[PDB]
């Protein structure tokens, strides 16, 4: 075989200011690939938090993703990772 | 010998462009589907506006803006997902729904 091994592409669930937009996320993702690509959407350099339901934690370091990778990878009732965007 | 053929994305891609307070358009798209390409269908059927965007409903019911082929891209794989879900069931496929968007 020398064709590509893909994965499941990381659907991801932007806002900023009443504005939300949907990416898909090659694997493995990154923070600076979330930060760039809501640069480009958005204009402007953002701060990154993630959300679920009544929660917001901010997304600072690689690990912090992964973790909410992992809850969306193992959440049967979320399709998109739910990122809240703050200039910055 | 057997082997799996190709599985379609879907059958044929209709978008229905809603128009505020004048009804709705709809669109049969013959088989890349283009961002650029959306934007000039609404601009022949709204022509006194001027559209940069379009939003759709996604699986939240949330409104989803689209400003690029990259969001048209998982705007369509979202759908198809869903067509593929109702296509195995028997249920009424309904066509792709947007709203233009200053």
């Amino acid at each position: 075989s020398s064709s590509p091994k893909k994965q499941n592409d990381v659907r991801v669930k932007f806002e900023h200011r009443g504005e939300k937009r949907i990416l898909q996320f090659p694997r493995p993702v990154k923070l600076e690939d979330l930060r760039s690509k809501a640069k480009i959407a958005f204009g402007q350099s953002m701060d990154l938090h993630y959300t679920n339901n009544e929660l917001v934690i901010p997304l600072t370091t690689q690990d912090d993703l992964d973790k909410a990778v992992e809850l969306l990878d193992r959440s049967i009732h979320m399709k998109s990772l739910k990122i809240l965007l703050v200039i910055n | 010998s057997m082997a799996l053929g190709p599985f379609p994305a879907m059958q044929v891609l209709v978008i229905r462009i809603k128009i505020p307070n004048s009804g709705a358009v709809d669109w049969t798209v013959h088989s890349q589907l283009l961002f650029r390409d959306v934007l000039d269908v609404i601009g022949q059927v709204l022509p006194e506006a001027t559209t940069t965007a379009f939003e759709y409903e996604d699986e939240d019911g949330d409104r989803i803006t689209v400003r690029s082929d990259e969001e048209m891209k998982a705007m369509l794989s979202y759908y198809y997902s869903t067509v593929m879900e109702q296509q195995v069931n028997g249920q009424l496929i309904e066509p792709l729904q947007i709203f233009p968007r200053a």
